[PDB]
């Protein structure tokens, strides 16, 4: 997210485990 | 006797020339301008300006 200098002050796959 | 009012005639030719200049755009700053992929925040950012 590109901001200026303005400021405040899933799925089910097959795998092995 | 009187004199008749003479008048002249000439044929001039167009001499043709041409001048030309050119510039160039970078490939890096190319996709930032045209491409409509930039959805929400990259249309009004600083880099595009």
């Amino acid at each position: 997210v590109i901001a200026n200098t303005n400021l405040v002050t899933s799925a089910r796959v097959r795998a092995d485990l | 006797p009187a004199d008749q009012p003479v008048h002249n005639y000439m044929i001039k030719r167009l001499d043709r020339r041409s001048l030309n200049a050119a510039f160039s755009i970078a490939v890096e700053a190319l996709g930032l301008i045209s491409g409509e992929n930039l959805d929400g925040t990259h249309i009004s950012s600083a880099m595009r300006l």
